[PDB]
């Protein structure tokens, strides 16, 4: 349900 | 290592393990202490096809990735009655009833 | 013994360990119950409203429970088609496994 | 419903999960999440002061560990810039994960990044245990409808169902 | 290799 998101993990 | 089966005979299942080393012959001791009829009255079936006590449990098609705990394999199991055996016959488990409509 | 039969609300008859069937809290409240020393006790459980189509799938959750508790094993997915999640439901909360 | 109730069901959800370790170090989570496939998971106790609970994560490049923080009644992930209002936080921290999971269903195989920075990803969990065959169902039907109030079932089990919404 | 702790980055 929720819009994708390139998330980046430092 | 382990194999996991179910042993069917008509209305009759036998939850069981054994290793995918042993044998046909070892697997009917198992039927022999639980139905207590000796390994010469008996006869394992896979799917239409006869198992021989030579072979084992891995050459006749039960390894660890398709005779799994949670998803067994199906062993059947035909007994003899005076000279000739009996025909193979399993009988079938119920069905669910239509799944509801807001389900799938 | 080491096995116990469980027949099924249709006729089936399962042949389970003993030791694979006290994971249900209620079965084993069954076979670890009161009881008298002298009388005759069936290795029998009928179960009236369990159909064999559910009770051959807690069988097998019987089976996957204990193989992989108290092991290093990495426990795989346990397979329950949608068909049966309802009658599985109602009957794992009778057996309270 | 005051703060202490909505943290003390949050920490019981987590307990029906099945993938919370507890006590587990940072090499125990490395050696068991070593071969698994990208996006396992697991939620374990934190090593530190200023933490409760570590997701351990099997990433591009190995496993990795991410702290779970608790600020004002939500959960949060460990970020390194933020914006408020763009940071997911939720009451009960196994809704946390089963949000990143649903979202990360759509995520890029050969469409994916090769090398740079590595990218979040979380799939399915890495039990510890065998869940209760009530807990299976459980999760097979919220896989399967999130309407279960029409189903065919006791009041009681409905309920049951209630207390646990989740898809992982 | 990753580290062994890291925090998210929203991109
Ligand atoms: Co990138």
């Amino acid at each position: 349900v929720p819009d994708y998101t390139s998330i980046h993990i430092x | 290592m382990d194999v996991f089966l179910m042993i069917r005979r008509h209305k009759t299942t036998i939850f069981t393990d054994a290793k995918e080393s042993s044998t046909v012959f070892e697997l009917k001791r198992i039927v022999e202490g639980i139905l207590k009829r000796p390994p010469d009255e008996q006869r394992l079936y896979k799917d239409d096809q006869l198992l021989d006590d030579g072979k084992t449990l891995g050459e006749c098609g039960f390894t660890s990735q398709t005779a799994r705990p949670q998803a067994p394999a199906t062993v059947g199991l035909a007994f003899r009655a005076d000279d000739t055996f009996e025909a193979l016959c399993i009988e079938p488990f119920s069905s669910p009833p239509e799944l509801p409509d807001v389900m799938k | 013994m080491m096995y116990v039969k469980l027949i099924s609300s249709d006729g089936h008859e399962f042949i389970v360990k003993r030791e694979h069937a006290l994971t249900s809290g209620t079965i084993k409240a069954m076979l670890s119950g009161p009881g008298q020393f002298a009388e005759n006790e069936t290795n029998e459980v009928n179960f009236r409203e369990i159909p064999s189509h559910v009770l051959s799938k807690v069988c097998m959750y019987f089976t996957y429970k204990v193989r992989y508790t108290n092991s290093s094993t990495e426990i795989p997915e346990f397979p329950i088609a949608p068909e049966i999640a309802l009658e599985l439901l109602m009957a794992a909360n009778f057996l309270d496994c | 419903s005051m703060q202490a109730a909505r943290l003390a069901k949050a920490l019981r959800e987590l307990g029906q999960t099945g993938w919370y370790w507890g006590s587990m170090t940072v090499n125990e989570a490395k050696e068991k999440l070593k071969e698994a496939p990208e996006g396992t998971f697991l939620i374990r106790d934190s090593s530190h002061s200023d933490y409760l609970l570590t997701i351990s994560v099997k990433t591009s490049a190995g496993p990795t560990n991410l702290r779970i923080e608790y600020q004002d009644g939500k959960f949060r992930l460990d970020s390194i810039i933020c914006v408020k209002s763009k940071l997911k936080q939720f009451d009960s921290v196994v809704h946390l994960i089963d949000y990143y999971v649903q979202m990360c269903k759509d995520k890029r195989g050969p469409e994916a990044p090769r090398n740079g920075t590595v990218h979040l990803y979380l799939t399915k969990p890495l039990y510890t245990s065998a869940p209760s065959l009530q807990h299976l169902c459980r999760l097979t039907i919220n896989k399967c409808t999130g309407a279960i109030w029409g189903l065919p079932l006791p009041t009681r089990l409905k309920d049951y169902l209630e207390e646990y919404k989740f898809q992982v």
